[PDB]
RNA sequence: UCUGUUUACCAGGUCAGGUCCGGAAGGAAGCAGCCAAGGCAGA
RNA sequence: CCCGGCGAGGGGAGUGAAAAAGAACCUGAAACCGUGUACGUACAAGCAGUGGGAGCACGCUGGCGUGUGACUGCGUACC
RNA sequence: CGAAGGUGUGCUGUGAGGCAUGCUGGAGGUAUCAGAAGUGCGAAUGCUGACAUAAGUAACGAUAAAGCGGGUGAAAAGCCCGCUCGCCGGAAGACCAAGGGUUCCUGUCCAACGUUAAUCGGGGCAGGGUGAGUCGACCCCUAAGGCGAGGCCGAAAGGCG
């Protein structure tokens, strides 16, 4: 299936090659939509990604949902970083898992074709 | 057929006294894996009497 | 025949801020105005990705009711209020008490 | 190829609007 | 059973419809009187 | 110190509740646990889930032991009934209640 | 007492990643992985 | 931040004079439903009170209040 | 330095009542003597709202019928997949007109709605979807019937043609 071993290795893989700016200019669709300087900090957040990926037991990342407070604060202190940025980066991961199961049960192209860019009402940003 | 005063709530209480649940006493502890569960039925483990009898 | 504009320096007569001075950002419909350094609230920003907008709680600047704010005077170093005569073809503030122009 | 374009794309991209 | 309601559309704008209050006087006194009450919509008109 | 947690809003009538309720009253929270786990009731779903909550309120916010818990105060209130619509035979109809309930559970290490 | 394998933080040692102090020199608390070690077993 | 289903709801934290002001939001009465404590109740007949009254509990400074009311006299709602 | 109102408690009057005061409340209240009254509630099979009672009782809408494996998932008797079983078949099938008006299809969600759960839906939110010289409507022609220039009639409105 889909866990933080193959999301360890997903961004890991990732942290070698993944730029904001390589990225941002490779879809022409959601840079004019949502803000084209809106992308990431690609180093400091991949390197901060693997180190909290760093900071879990095997059966934690095999095993992503027994994660609960005192692992939170384990891997908020061993990497030396916040309780609620490994709560937002199991929450990233939480949306991965979305992703590639949907990507596992619909076909390829109808799973990336029915993607949607989204805002509250017609008006722009608001 | 239908009540001719108000039952008052006194009656109502008595009439709930019997209606109160038991809970179960024993919780038995299994013998390998140690798990607790019901007399003569299996575990969440599907631990029964020391084997485990549903890979499950 | 508006009294109180932008870029006036003020001094604030009412409120947890009384005697603080400032300047004024903006001017509101309801007669409220927004004074630099003055009425601040601490806002919980909910972080939005969008805007790139990190969360926390961000100090902020609070509307004042504009009768609560006087014009300050410079010259004499205290608040003062406010009047309007014609000079040249022209409407123009004065200072009440030294009636002088602004 | 496909699957690491569908990988990567909306990997980080759809890590930044979010 | 078979209720009484059976509707038509042919026959709902025949009889009550806009055009058949404004052929008579009654009509037009109909008409009169729900401007005057304020009606969202006087008639039944699609 | 006692802690606190509550459901309000939950769809079963305070009267259905108060029976699972009243059967944990006293005891540890260990024991309680598994009194709820083997009643079979849909209330004891919902209390179970009250009483777990007020197990990590009272650990994560007051630095009490679990070991030394045990349920002090538990009672089911009323809480704000619907009125629904049931059509009966020969035109009448019904005002139907669907009930609800406020369980509240609170824990002390005393 | 060898070998098979189990035990997140809250026994130990190594402590990668990352993080604190320092301009630099370097230290440091320590998450994971490993080995003690404690569960349970083949003898 | 934490429990939970990326829920519902809750608990901390923070704003505020106040959050028993939290949007199911001023004040928050009664019926109605409960949890806790005192007292009484499992040989007892009736518009359920009133008169008498033992005990028990709690307040006081051996007496005075408060709650309860075993036991007995009289006692068939209102319009 | 805490008004009205809410809740207690204590004191006082022959009575409706009054005074004082603990909590609650957080901005209005009102002496005295006069004045005006939508002036006092338990009943009206009174009117509105709220909450009881019977009672966790009756009931859960055709007596065509279910069983198992796997999937999804917090949770599967009911959802998807497979396998057997069973019912309709001059219909419980397929196509229209009427009538409805988006219920169609996809994704997503599960508070309320669905007489249970619901991960499912004719429910919620977002998107898509209806392509005509030759199919219909329109259009050409009239039926019954309607309206009806002039006209006849009628107090007025109007009736008949
Ligand atoms: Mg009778
Ligand atoms: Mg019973
Ligand atoms: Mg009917
Ligand atoms: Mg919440
Ligand atoms: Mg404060
Ligand atoms: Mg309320
Ligand atoms: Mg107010
Ligand atoms: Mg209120
Ligand atoms: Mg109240
Ligand atoms: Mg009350
Ligand atoms: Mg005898
Ligand atoms: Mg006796
Ligand atoms: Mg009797
Ligand atoms: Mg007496
Ligand atoms: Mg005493
Ligand atoms: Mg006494
Ligand atoms: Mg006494
Ligand atoms: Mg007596
Ligand atoms: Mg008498
Ligand atoms: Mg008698
Ligand atoms: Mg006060
Ligand atoms: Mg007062
Ligand atoms: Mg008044
Ligand atoms: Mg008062
Ligand atoms: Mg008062
Ligand atoms: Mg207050
Ligand atoms: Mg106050
Ligand atoms: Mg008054
Ligand atoms: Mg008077
Ligand atoms: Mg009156
Ligand atoms: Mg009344
Ligand atoms: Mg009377
Ligand atoms: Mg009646
Ligand atoms: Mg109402
Ligand atoms: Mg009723
Ligand atoms: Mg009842
Ligand atoms: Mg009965
Ligand atoms: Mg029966
Ligand atoms: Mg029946
Ligand atoms: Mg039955
Ligand atoms: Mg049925
Ligand atoms: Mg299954
Ligand atoms: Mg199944
Ligand atoms: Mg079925
Ligand atoms: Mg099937
Ligand atoms: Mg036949
Ligand atoms: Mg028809
Ligand atoms: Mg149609
Ligand atoms: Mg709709
Ligand atoms: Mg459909
Ligand atoms: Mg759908
Ligand atoms: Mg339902
Ligand atoms: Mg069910
Ligand atoms: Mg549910
Ligand atoms: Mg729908
Ligand atoms: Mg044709
Ligand atoms: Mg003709
Ligand atoms: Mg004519
Ligand atoms: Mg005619």
């Amino acid at each position: 299936g889909f866990d933080l071993n193959d999301f360890l290795e997903q961004l890991r893989q990732m942290k070698n090659m993944g730029g904001x700016x390589x990225x941002x200019x490779x879809x022409x669709x959601x840079x004019x939509x949502x803000x084209x300087x809106x992308x990431x900090x690609d180093d400091k957040v991949l390197v901060r990604m693997e180190a909290i990926i760093n900071s879990m037991t095997m059966k934690e990342r095999a095993k992503p949902e027994i994660i609960k407070g005192s692992r939170k604060r384990r891997i908020a202190a061993g990497c030396g970083m916040q309780v609620q940025d490994v709560n937002r980066l199991l929450k990233q991961f939480d949306d991965m898992q979305r992703m590639m199961k949907k990507m596992k049960k619909g076909g390829x192209x109808x799973x990336x074709x029915x993607x949607x860019x989204x805002x509250x009402x017609x008006x722009x940003x608001x | 057929a239908v009540q001719q005063n108000k039952p008052t709530r006194s009656k109502r209480g008595m009439r709930r006294s019997h209606d109160a649940l038991t809970a179960v006493t024993s919780l038995s502890v299994d013998k390998t894996s140690g798990e607790k569960h019901l007399r003569h039925h299996i575990t969440a483990d599907g631990y029964y009497r020391g084997r485990k009898v549903i890979a499950k | 025949a508006a009294k109180i504009r932008r870029d006036d320096e003020v001094i604030v007569l009412t409120g947890k801020d009384k005697g603080k001075r400032g300047k004024v950002k903006n001017v509101l419909s309801s007669g409220k105005v927004i004074v630099e350094g003055i009425n601040l609230v601490k806002k919980h920003q909910k972080p939005v990705p969008a805007l790139n907008q990190p969360g926390g709680i961000v100090e902020k600047e609070a509307a004042i009711q504009v009768s609560n704010v006087a014009i300050f005077n410079a010259a004499t170093g205290k608040a003062d209020r406010v009047g309007f005569r014609f000079e040249d073809g022209k409407k123009v503030r004065f200072f009440k008490s030294n009636s002088e122009t602004i | 190829m496909k699957q690491s374009t569908l990988a990567l794309l909306l990997l980080l991209l759809l890590l930044t609007p979010v | 059973m078979k209720r009484t309601f059976q509707p038509s559309v042919l026959k709902r704008n025949r009889s009550h419809g806009f055009r058949a209050r404004m052929a008579t006087k009654n009509g037009r006194q109909v008409l009169a009187r729900r401007r005057a009450k304020g009606r969202a919509r006087l008639t039944v008109s699609k | 110190m006692e802690t606190i947690a509550k459901h309000r809003h939950a769809r079963s009538s305070a009267q259905k509740v108060r029976l699972v309720a009243d059967l944990i009253r006293g005891k540890k929270v260990s024991q309680a646990l598994d009194i709820l786990t083997y009643t079979n009731k849909k209330a004891a779903v919902l209390v179970k889930k009250v009483l777990e909550s007020a197990i990590a309120n009272a650990e994560h916010n007051d630095g009490a032991d679990i070991d030394d818990l045990k349920v002090t105060k538990i009672f089911v209130d009323e809480g704000p009934s619907m009125k629904r619509i049931m059509p009966r035979a020969k035109g009448r109809a019904d005002r139907i209640l669907k009930r609800t309930s406020h369980i509240t559970v609170v824990v002390s290490d005393r």
